[PDB]
């Protein structure tokens, strides 16, 4: 309860640099009191237990630090450097171990009656992520595994194989939905939590490897975890078919957007620049190159929303289906977009289907553009970024080109 | 303990709800069990089951785990006849016979899961028959009962009605009469009733079949045990002479002619009643002479009695 | 390593046999029978291993759920496997029926005509201590493969038993000559005997014309290792050559006695000018054989000959390779049954066996009848006259009805009931 009462009470410019002052100051009291030795102590007890109070525990610590604040990343590297240890990172790693991911026979029981728990893990995943920030080549060394403890762990590694599993579940869900018309619902939702815990574990990840510490990033780059992104990527790309291809429609098409923007953030992060030819690079270009297919697919969409709403700024569109009050008709818009002649035809057909229909093959369309158009423009951005910086890089090789 | 086991019996939620861990633990031990051993895994059934049916997740969960791990008597049905004749442990293997039964898929296909389905199938071998064959030999009686129910979870049937038959015929004439007295057939009594539903589902044969509805109708009536039973027993009797077969109408006819005198007990009328309500039903198109001998009996039968004389009344019209 | 897949895998098992390890590469006929016989690869010189008899062919491979879904519609332990039979062409799924020998569970495993449906796919578990889910199980370590729409377990026969995966082929390269497809000369390329082996010591004679491409003059083997027989030939790799038909081994001197014992005493031949650098059509320098500097062409020695050593590069279109190892099975269960019926005199399964084989034959050979257009029908006469005109050759078939005499003499039927074996 103490615990929980002291995380409680720690809890435009101008009002900004304020603010900070104002946090800073509240931790800074609890940090000249060792607050953070506490913290360090409490996790160590757990000794792998698994227990809200040691979720009462994890929150606090994420409490103390927050916006970071140098006393006391420094006073917790010291003290984990005095004790030299210690298995703490042992039970840090027991935890990042035994973390739920969701799982389909759970939710087949909770859709024929909870489950799919828990967001603590989510918490968890954060604190270990505000540890990074700030920079530390020396802090981002220790993570790696430390030198003084006998023992040492991957740590990064670990979290590395954790997000692979999750992966895994998240394809296994949408295998299941299969496209069963959808959206069900209930279950969205709890896809939808599912999606935001690991969105949160992607976002750590990357700050981890975020800082362009040599060592860190070389270390993740030969560990194992790609790969992983590689399979997250390639499902990312039948959800966001899938949403948008129904009035889900879009909520679940902004979290699922937002996770794919973050992904590809991680992405262009562990580059953090290189040689014109680059190990790294080609370790990229060939894992850009394994995915031709799934890649495509998202450039085909991501021009497919681009040239639709081109098409529809356009006068000659405008022109050929006149109506006293919008709409292609089903015809009619087909007929337009034939006649501007640049589209697959399956591909006509899906933005056909996209296209949502009011009792007689009449679309507002303008409202077409702009969903889906923000939230493109905000990530395709992006994406776009990423590839040309890539092809910038190492050209050749070819393939990339 | 188990006991504590039961905690969990009548509810659905509960029973869903239940994590595949503590199943896995159940099973490992069953796999380690051994009579103690067989009931633990019967409470393990009754715990993965409840009915009506069977919860789909529980039940694949528990069938994928006992395939996994074999346990399981080294195989058959015939070396536990022996080992019955040589004497329990047959009770067990029963038991788990019955737990596979009550495991099985409903209401039908499809689909799918009917693998799974056949892996289950084979899992019987042959199969039900050979279960009726064994229940035949051993015409223990309360066990196998499930092995029935199995046959009918499980799954020419009149072939295999036949040696049904003669197991029940019999419990007929030892449970009337001092013998109805002797409690060995009341639990016999119980597994008749069990039959019976199995009974509510070449014309020679189906004839001498019709001797065995005489035997059964025998049977309920009488001593003495209830009664809501027999009442269902009873409303299978009626419910066989709905889907029936004139010979059998006939020699069935007389008997039932003459327990027609006899009555002008009350409820064994009320069944006549019905009965011949079904036989008029079934005669608008419809020896004849017998039938307008028993006739005479109703017009007697007015006379003899000269509400539930309503009901009786009806009967009579 | 690990394997993206699309590249034929050959699995051997495994244990010590007659308190000796063993390795066995499980293999079936397909025609004339779906049940695949393990066969014994102990000695190579003491006897030459067939690759024949065990296929592959890695194509679906994904995980459980996304194989439900498809049935409704690098390998990763699990996901989903196929496997390919060329050799036997049809797909091998667990069979239904049960096995002749004991009862309980399980049931004789071959592979349907039809890859579809739940039947066919295995199901591996990608399971070792070290192995886990979410994995490269690349080559060396199993994994426990129970189908899929099953039940347990393969098999084993000859409890759960491991299968140890061995890569036939790493990849395909163009070419590539290639290690066994298995295909200036004055056209005239190297010939076996004609017609059948009558020398049956695998006489050279020569070659040319219509005898030739033609029939009976193709090769393959050709494996001095055991595994990974692929990636083109190594100038001078050393290998062993097998004629086609009933070649059997090709290196008395020159000229091939059966393969086991012929092998031992010509243990193998080697062929003067992993990365391919053979040219199909291109090259190939001149033979001989070494274990001797005997020389081949003329024919044999000195070692010494004219010029002309230089042995011209073929193609082979698989078809003729079913169509000649098809030949070759059906119609040694037909020199049986003929032997079969000299057997009996006759004094006061199999058959059977061979019934389904030629039902398999005639369902080959079937006609391609008017239902295709202008287009079907002209694309398989072409195909059915060549098939007809490869057997023609070797024309068994011929032996046939000859046999035919035979049954019809037995006759009468039975003479009448059979002369042995009644239901027979």
């Amino acid at each position: 309860a103490y615990a929980d009462i002291m995380a409680k009470s720690c809890h435009s410019f101008e009002e900004k640099e304020m603010e900070k002052q104002r946090l800073l100051y509240q931790q800074s009291r609890l940090h000249t009191r060792g607050a953070a030795e506490m913290v360090l102590q409490m996790i160590s007890a757990c000794k792998g237990e698994t227990g809200a109070m040691v979720s009462s525990t994890l929150k606090l610590g994420i409490s103390i630090l927050n916006g970071g604040n140098a006393e006391v990343q420094q006073k917790m590297l010291d003290y984990l450097k005095d004790k030299k240890e210690v298995g703490f990172f042992q039970s840090i790693q027991a935890l990042m171990q035994t973390c739920s991911v969701l799982d389909l026979n759970a939710f087949e029981r909770q859709n024929k009656a909870v489950m799919a728990d828990d967001e603590f893990t989510q918490d968890l995943f954060r604190f270990l992520q505000l540890l990074c920030e700030g920079h530390n080549n020396d802090f981002q060394n220790y993570l790696r595994t430390q030198t003084g403890n006998t023992t040492t762990i991957n740590i990064i590694i670990c979290t590395v194989d954790y997000l692979l599993r999750l992966q895994e579940s998240i394809s296994d869900f949408y295998w299941y939905y299969s496209g069963k018309d959808v959206i069900e619902e209930q279950g969205k939702r709890n896809f939808s939590k599912a999606m935001s815990v690991a969105k949160q574990v992607f976002n750590s990840l990357t700050e981890y490897i975020q800082g362009p510490c040599t060592g860190n990033q070389q270390s993740l780059a030969h560990s194992r975890l790609w790969d992983a992104v590689v399979g997250f990527l390639h499902v990312f790309a039948h959800m966001m078919m899938k949403l948008a291809q129904d009035s889900s429609q879009i909520e679940l098409l902004k979290e699922l957007l937002d996770l794919q923007k973050d992904m590809v953030v991680m992405l262009l992060s562990l580059l953090e620049g290189n040689v014109v030819n680059g190990m790294i690079a080609r370790q990229m270009v060939d894992m850009l190159v394994e995915s031709s297919s799934n890649v495509e697919m998202i450039l085909k969409f991501f021009d497919m929303f681009l040239k639709l709403k081109d098409i529809v700024g356009s006068e000659a569109f405008q022109d050929y289906v006149t109506d006293p009050r919008g709409l292609i008709s089903k015809k009619d818009f087909q007929k337009a977009m034939d006649s501007q002649k640049q589209f697959t035809g399956p591909e006509i057909q899906f933005l056909l289907s996209c296209s949502e229909a009011d009792e007689n093959e009449m679309i507002n369309f303008e409202e077409f553009a702009n969903r889906f158009q923000e939230p493109a423009r905000d990530i395709g951005f992006n994406v776009a970024v990423l590839l040309t910086n890539l092809s910038e890089h190492v050209p050749h090789d070819p393939r990339l080109r | 303990l188990d006991v504590a086991a039961a905690s969990v019996i009548d509810n659905n939620e509960l029973a869903l709800a239940l994590q595949e861990q503590d199943l896995e633990k159940v099973v490992s031990y069953l796999a380690g069990c051994p009579c103690g051993g067989e009931r633990y895994l019967d409470f393990l059934r009754f715990a993965v089951f409840v009915n009506g049916e069977s919860v789909e997740e529980n039940a694949n969960v528990v069938v994928r785990l006992l395939i996994r791990k074999p346990e399981c008597f080294g195989p058959g049905l015939l070396a536990a006849i022996e080992e019955a004749i040589r004497i329990f442990y047959a009770a067990l293997i029963d038991l788990l016979g019955r737990c596979a039964p009550e495991m099985h898929l409903i209401q039908a296909g499809k689909g799918e899961a009917l693998r799974i389905r056949a892996i289950l199938r084979s899992l019987v071998p042959l199969d039900d028959l050979v279960g009726i064959i064994s229940l035949p030999l051993q015409i223990v009686p309360d066990h196998k009962a499930s092995m029935v129910l199995f046959l009918d979870r499980v799954y020419f049937l009149l072939h295999v009605l036949d040696v049904g038959f003669l197991p029940d015929m019999r419990a007929a004439a030892s449970l009337d009469t001092a013998t109805f007295s002797t409690t060995e057939m009341a639990l016999a009594l119980n597994r008749y009733l069990c039959l019976a539903v199995l009974p509510l589902i070449p014309l020679f044969a189906g004839t001498e079949h019709r001797a065995i509805m005489v035997d059964s109708m025998l049977h309920t009536v009488y001593r003495l045990s209830r009664g809501r039973s027999l009442t269902k027993a009873q409303r299978d009797v009626i419910e066989d002479c709905l889907m029936a077969r004139p010979s059998m109408l006939q020699h069935l006819l007389r008997r039932l002619v003459f327990d027609v005198p006899i009555l002008n007990k009350m409820p064994l009328k009320l069944l006549t009643n019905h009965y011949e309500r079904c036989w008029k039903y079934y005669c608008l198109p419809t020896t004849s002479e017998e039938e307008l001998h028993l006739t005479r009996k109703l017009f007697w039968g007015i006379f003899d009695s000269l509400y539930d004389q309503e009901l009786y009344r009806m009967a009579m019209p | 390593q690990f394997l993206r897949t699309d590249d034929e895998v050959v699995l051997q098992c495994s244990a010590t046999v007659l308190k000796e390890q063993l390795k066995l590469c499980l293999a079936a006929e397909g025609f004339g029978n779906r049940l695949c016989f393990l066969e014994p690869t102990s000695n190579a010189q003491n006897v030459p291993p067939d690759l024949a008899i065990c296929c592959f062919t890695l194509e679906q491979s994904l995980s459980v759920r996304a194989l439900q879904e498809m049935l409704a519609n690098t390998l990763l332990y699990g996901h989903a496997i196929l496997l390919r039979h060329a050799h036997s062409r049809m797909y091998l799924s667990c069979l239904t029926t049960s096995r002749s020998m004991t009862d309980k569970l399980a049931f004789d495993v071959g592979l349907q005509e039809d890859a579809t449906g739940e039947a066919c796919w295995w199901t591996m578990h990608p399971a070792s201590k070290q192995r886990s889910e979410g994995e490269k199980v690349r080559v060396g370590d199993d994994l426990i493969l129970v189908s899929v729409s099953s039940e347990r377990y393969l098999h084993l026969s000859t409890m759960q038993t491991l299968w140890n995966m061995n890569p036939i082929c790493s990849c395909c390269e163009e070419g590539y000559v290639t290690g066994g497809h298995v295909l200036g000369h004055m056209d005239e390329c190297l010939t076996i005997s004609a017609a059948d082996s009558d020398d049956q010591r695998r006489l050279v004679y020569y070659e040319g014309g219509a005898v030739c491409t033609h029939a009976r003059s193709l090769w393959r083997l050709e494996p001095l290792r055991i595994s990974w027989s692929g990636s083109h030939l190594r100038w001078g790799q050393p290998l062993r050559i097998r004629h086609v038909t009933t070649g059997r081994y090709l290196a008395q001197g020159l000229v091939v006695v059966d393969a086991c014992k012929a092998h031992t005493k010509a243990t193998s031949f080697c062929f003067r000018v992993g990365p391919p650098e053979i040219k199909y059509g291109e090259s190939l320098c001149f033979v001989q054989h070494v274990a001797s500097g005997l020389w081949l062409t003329y024919a044999i020695l000195h070692q010494e000959g004219h010029m002309d050593d230089a042995l011209f590069l073929t193609r082979c279109q698989q078809e003729e390779s079913q169509a000649a190892r098809m030949i070759h099975s059906t119609a040694g269960l037909y020199n049986q049954f003929i032997k079969g019926l000299d057997s009996f005199s006759g004094k006061p399964l199999p058959i059977e066996a061979v019934i389904l084989s030629l039902q398999d034959l005639i369902g080959y050979f079937e006609p391609p009848s008017e239902e295709l257009q202008h287009e079907e029908k002209q694309s398989k006469l072409r195909s059915l006259r060549n098939r007809q005109s490869l057997f023609q050759e070797e024309g068994m078939l011929s032996l046939v009805l000859n046999c035919i005499d035979r049954l019809n003499v037995y006759t009468t039927a039975a003479h009448f009931a059979e002369y042995a074996g009644e239901e027979a």
